[PDB]
């Protein structure tokens, strides 16, 4: 559950991010074609050559979800419904692989907030990333 | 993540009963079933519906008969997993676009369809043996993608 | 989320295991020893050999937490309350593991139920294992 | 793993500008504040009751310094983890019963230390190395538990 300090945590670390989020959802998303190669296995329609537009536009999507997220955090099985749909009825996405974009995520957050990226924000957020990965594969089955 | 000779010989022994047509239709089956986000792969198959309509479909049937086909020549080279699997693992990746998880998922469900068949005979000891075939067989099977 | 047909799927095959529940506890624990070692090291004070009477009054508890789980199987968050406070605060078991002993499980449960463990339910026990795991794991942090 | 000439280089050129102390003090200390589970190994070592507290633990610091100084040894070895690591991976099993899903654990909580520290000069390719890297030493001081 994320407690009261968690979402305090977050909102900051999101707002701090601010117009950054969908660069670092691009970003995060390269790191993880790079890192964890099986997880290009899903992407095998898009173009995936370096600086790709089409994974640009992809990580926009993804930081956009993400951002809504943040601000219904109270409420995020609600906010995230029509997303959860599509992944559980189209996308298919295996579950280990959430786990894969959330720690890329991490990783470029940590890399982009010197100064915020505290242990206890650190903590937050990737408590904040699985609950949201929890919410998009609540209706696979 | 090799088996001792007790359990190679453990492991030839049971899959000499097998029947490996009809385990691979039911693996595959209870596969697109247990985990059906793993339907993802086999739109052109048709009927995929409900438990009957995945179990009983013949393109899922003779799917499964062709992957556990290969899974079972596989079993002849179990000291070199990777290089037996080495193309499929290429092909899965580069052709199919196959996550690899995928594999680990198909090899618990088989160890599941090996218990259900021989009941009593699957005992732990002979659980562990297979539970290492499928892990080699699921890792080789990842081997190759990039 | 367990659907209608998963709870009548869960009461009806736990109900047919009825007073193997412990004994089908220990031969899960067991299985999981010997498949999955890695296991063995959440009981250094354990004889882990078949035949044990350690793994044998474990496997009773363990079962017996499952029966009250199907017997509360929409309230199992609080049904299961003082035994997901053991496992954040004192066991400690890394979430990993859960899948493991409900792979076990099944697979105990597919050796003992040959008439039982159709896909269906096969399927259903898998999401309600899962749920428990879920239950159990709930505030690690 | 294999890593290839190139990443091989990166590791090595990233890891010559590593503060080992200071950097095992973090990671380790991280790795009890985001997974605070992973206490139940670290009992001894005292205060562990806040994010502070984990963090400027003495014992804490000291054993993240020498668990990363033997990481940094590991990496003499990237062609052999497997057998560099082959004492420590039992010592781990049968003396210090870890499950090894910790080693996991620590080498993502590490790669998040290493950005932090390093921030744009953390490269996804550089990454992408540290990735095989930690995923090897976990997979070799796992080899052995039995
Ligand atoms: C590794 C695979 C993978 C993961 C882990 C993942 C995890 C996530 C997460 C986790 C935090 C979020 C917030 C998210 C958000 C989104 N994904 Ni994801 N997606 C993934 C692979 C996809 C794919 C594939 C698509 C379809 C893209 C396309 O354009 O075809 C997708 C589509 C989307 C869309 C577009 C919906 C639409 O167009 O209506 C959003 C939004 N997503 N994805
Ligand atoms: C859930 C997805 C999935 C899994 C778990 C899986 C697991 C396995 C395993 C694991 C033990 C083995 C040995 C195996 C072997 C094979 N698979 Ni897999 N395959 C899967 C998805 C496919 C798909 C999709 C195809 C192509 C089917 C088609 O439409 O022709 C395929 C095709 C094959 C073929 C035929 C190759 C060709 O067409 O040239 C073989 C052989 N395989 N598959
Ligand atoms: C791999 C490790 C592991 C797993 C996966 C696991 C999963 C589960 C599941 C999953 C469905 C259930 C229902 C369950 C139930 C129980 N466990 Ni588990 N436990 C595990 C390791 C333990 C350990 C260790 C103990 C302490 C036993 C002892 O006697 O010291 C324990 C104790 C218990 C007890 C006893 C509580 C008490 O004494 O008050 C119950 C009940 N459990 N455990
Ligand atoms: C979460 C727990 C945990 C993790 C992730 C972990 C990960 C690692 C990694 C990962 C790259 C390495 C290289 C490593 C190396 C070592 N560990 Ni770890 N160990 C862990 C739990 C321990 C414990 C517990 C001890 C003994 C404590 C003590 O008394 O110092 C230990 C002791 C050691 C020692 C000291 C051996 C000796 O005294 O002879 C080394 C070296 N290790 N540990």
């Amino acid at each position: 559950v994320l407690s009261p300090a968690d979402k305090t945590n977050v909102k900051a670390a999101w707002g701090k991010v601010g117009a950054h989020a969908g660069e670092y959802g691009a970003e995060a998303l390269e790191r993880m074609f790079l890192s964890f190669p099986t997880t290009k296995t899903y992407f095998p329609h898009f173009d995936l050559s370096h600086g790709s537009a089409q994974v640009k536009g992809h990580g926009k999507k993804v930081a956009d979800a993400l951002t809504n997220a943040v601000a219904h955090v109270d409420d995020m099985p609600n906010a995230l419904s029509a997303l959860s749909d599509l992944h559980a009825h189209k996308l298919r996405v295996d579950p280990v692989n959430f786990k894969l974009l959330s720690h890329c995520l991490l990783v470029t957050l940590a890399a982009h907030l010197p100064a915020e990226f505290t242990p206890a924000v650190h903590a937050s957020l990737d408590k904040f990333l699985a609950s949201v990965s929890t919410v998009l594969t609540s209706k696979y089955r | 993540v090799h088996l001792t000779p007790e359990e190679k010989s453990a492991v030839t022994a049971l899959w000499g009963k097998v029947n490996v047509d009809e385990v691979g239709g039911e693996a595959l089956g209870r596969l697109l079933v247990v985990y059906p986000w793993t339907q993802r792969f086999f739109e052109s198959f048709g009927d995929l519906s409900t438990p009957d309509a995945v179990m009983g479909n013949p393109k899922v049937k003779a799917h499964g008969k062709k992957v556990l086909g290969a899974f079972s020549d596989g079993l002849a080279h179990l000291d070199n997993l990777k290089g037996t699997f080495a193309t499929l693992s290429e092909l899965h990746c580069d052709k199919l676009h196959v996550d690899p998880e995928n594999f680990r998922l198909l090899g618990n469900v088989l160890v599941c369809v090996l218990a259900h068949h021989f009941g009593k005979e699957f005992t732990p000891p002979v659980q562990a043996a297979y539970q290492k075939v499928v892990a080699g067989v699921a890792n080789a099977l990842a081997h190759k993608y990039h």
